């Protein structure tokens, strides 16, 4: 059930948040 | 290995049919003979519907294949009544009877007077397609679905092309080649495999468009997204983690151009962000990963101390369109905050920044939250100044965003 | 959803006759089975006056039915056809407007496409086009090559002024070194010159050979 494909999507296994731009510059 | 029986309906079901008849006192060997020819009639008529399911082309047997199968074995179509002359309705079917078995039994006469009545259908018309060109079926929405070699790009060059013309109609130069191009990402099924080279034309793009807040550029691709989102046959859950930092970019970031004028159209490239943010969390959902991780981001961006006024607009939109419940738990206990944050825009004379116009904004957008929130889960008594309970912020106005919700529901 | 629409909305209209007419009777609130009986009664009436008339038109080799046939319908199903002038002048009668038909908006948008191949002599042009020039058909596509003999012969000058760099401030640096200026190690350092013990094996003797 950790060998489930949705586990191993980068959705579920990245810090994206990081990626969001604020107050670029 | 066929273990066929020989289904009869019970004689109990009989007897009681029998004495609620008049005929009373019947044997079981005389109740059983009634059994085994009416089971016999049933299964000699449904073997006799199913060469008109198959005559009509259907594997479902409508209610009409025993209409015709009845008249075939020379009884009458009729189920509700049985006339003996038989001269009013010769073999004339009236349709069967619309019975239900959780039915209420008793109607007032006029509910079915004043019920709307369905719309008939369109009628039949002759479209036609392809379904092969010289052996290959095209992907059209009619269809269903020692040195090394040099290797070859996995796109096609008809496949490049198509890219190169939709990537640069979706930069909207021309209104009519957009919205084109918006269809055809919205309903092209070989759309995939050339899906990562779209995400990565979306991501780049949005980050190096913010260095330079060009709004144009940005509403393209946010309906490029919103384009993306909507096609049936894409796997998208693999590339949202390059499509959602995108959109929240374009919610909670400031904006390089010109402060006030587009800022209405800022208002918009928040509310088509957090309608493309909400609509991501709808789908591609699983414990804890991403409608989680977006609401703790919009609630550390609102909780932060003097925020930028931009970030501060776009995130309260983004926490806004979240749904039923999310607005029931979360907006609750900071209305006060709200309060002194726009009473300090008033204060300060400043007026040449773009704090008051974001404050107006924001302030705006919570009222108008508030009121359904109010309207959802209380009655619409004291409607005049209980709300200054609650600083006093939307008050006789919110009441009256009330009452035109209540006529909606009342015309609904 | 549509199918069922077909169906139901000639039933429906057929369901609030049945129950104006009740109304008119004088019946308020009627019994459900009662409904859905009275209201295929009339489906079967509508229906047995359509294969009846027909039937007494076309056996007199005619295709569509006059009064004459009709009234002669209604006399072999027992009408009593006389009291109906009386019966269409009531005061009491109501009017059940048709079903709504999705006909109207029969068509919202029809366009046309350019860049579709074209037909081969065995289909007219009555038939449609074909698709889009990336439907059914691919063909590869390679990467862009690099011949031209400027752009080469700079790659490989660099190339090797580059590794020959390298390699001479990598033997520099791990053994001993010389400088032309005062503690320079770092900016052009020079291989420290050792003495051979024979020393005309490493001068006349080719190496490539």
């Amino acid at each position: 059930d950790l060998l489930a494909d949705e586990n191993f999507l980068m959705v579920t296994q990245l810090h994206w948040e990081d990626d969001i731009i604020w107050d670029g510059e | 290995k066929l273990k066929l029986s020989n289904t009869v309906l019970p004689s109990e079901s009989m007897k009681v049919v029998a004495e609620s008849m008049g005929i009373a006192q019947i044997q079981e060997e005389t109740c059983q003979l009634l059994t085994d020819e009416v089971s016999y009639r049933i299964k000699e008529i449904a073997q006799d519907a199913l060469k008109f399911m198959h005559m009509g082309k259907r594997q479902k047997l409508t209610t009409s294949d025993i209409d015709y199968a009845l008249k075939l074995k020379n009884v009458e179509p009729l189920y509700g009544f049985h006339a003996q002359e038989f001269i009013p309705f010769r073999f004339a079917s009236g349709g069967g009877r619309e019975l239900y078995f959780y039915e209420e039994k008793e109607v007032d006469l006029s509910d079915i007077i004043n019920t709307p009545l369905p719309r008939v259908p369109l009628d039949v018309c002759l479209k036609a397609h392809w379904l092969s060109i010289e052996g290959c079926q095209p992907a059209i929405p009619e269809n269903p679905p020692r040195l090394k070699p040099r290797s070859i790009h996995e796109l096609s060059v008809e496949q490049q092309l198509y890219y190169k013309e939709i990537t640069e109609a979706c930069v909207g130069s021309c209104e009519a080649k957009r919205a084109e191009a918006l269809q055809s990402i919205a309903t092209d099924p070989g759309l995939y495999q050339m899906l990562p080279r779209f995400s990565t034309f979306i991501s780049e793009g949005v980050r190096v468009n913010v260095v330079q807040n060009n709004l144009a550029l940005l509403i393209y691709l946010m309906r490029m997204v919103k384009a993306l989102m909507d096609n049936p046959t894409l796997y998208l859950e693999k590339y949202v983690h390059e499509l959602i930092p995108a959109v929240m970019t374009c919610i909670v970031s400031r904006q390089l151009c010109l402060r006030p004028d587009v800022d209405n159209h800022w208002a918009l490239r928040d509310f088509a962000a957090r309608l493309v943010a909400q609509i991501c969390k709808h789908f591609s959902t699983t414990t804890n990963n991403i409608q989680s991780r977006i609401t703790k981001t919009f609630t550390k961006s609102w909780v932060d101390e003097k925020t930028p006024w931009t970030t501060r607009y776009g995130s309260i939109a983004g926490l806004a369109e979240l749904g039923h419940d999310v607005i029931k738990t979360l907006i609750l206990p900071r209305l006060q905050q709200e309060g002194e944050r726009i009473r300090s825009v008033l204060d300060g004379p400043v007026l040449s920044n773009i704090d008051r116009i974001g404050a107006d904004h924001v302030q705006s957008l919570l009222l108008k939250h508030c009121a359904p929130v109010l309207a959802k889960l209380r009655p619409p008594p004291d409607n005049q100044d209980a709300y200054r309970a609650e600083f006093g912020s939307l008050g006789p106005l919110l009441c009256s965003q009330v009452v035109k919700a209540r006529a909606q529901a009342a015309l609904q | 959803n549509p199918a069922d629409n077909y169906h139901l909305a000639r039933r429906r209209t057929l369901q609030v006759v049945v129950s104006s007419l009740l109304t008119e009777a004088g019946f308020e609130s009627a019994e459900k089975a009662s409904v859905e009986t009275l209201t295929e009664m009339l489906q079967s009436y509508i229906s047995e006056i359509g294969r009846s008339a027909k039937s007494y038109c076309e056996h007199t080799a005619r295709t569509q039915p006059t009064l004459s046939d009709i009234v002669v319908t209604l006399v072999e199903m027992g009408f009593n056809v006389d009291t109906l002038p009386a019966y269409a002048k009531r005061s009491q009668r109501m009017v059940i407007t048709a079903p709504p038909v999705t006909n109207q908006p029969v068509t919202p948008k029809a366009l046309t496409a350019g860049q579709n191949r074209p037909h081969p002599p065995h289909i007219p042009s009555h038939f449609p086009e074909f698709p889009d020039p990336h439907t059914y058909i691919k063909t590869p596509t390679y990467r862009e090559p690099v011949s031209d003999y400027q752009v080469l012969r700079e790659k490989a000058a660099s190339q090797r002024r580059d590794v020959e760099r390298a390699l001479t401030r990598f033997m520099a640096k791990t053994g001993e070194t010389q400088s032309l200026f005062k503690d320079d190690v770092s900016t052009f350092p020079l291989i420290a010159a050792r003495p051979f013990t024979i020393p005309y094996l490493t001068a006349l003797l080719p190496s490539e050979l």
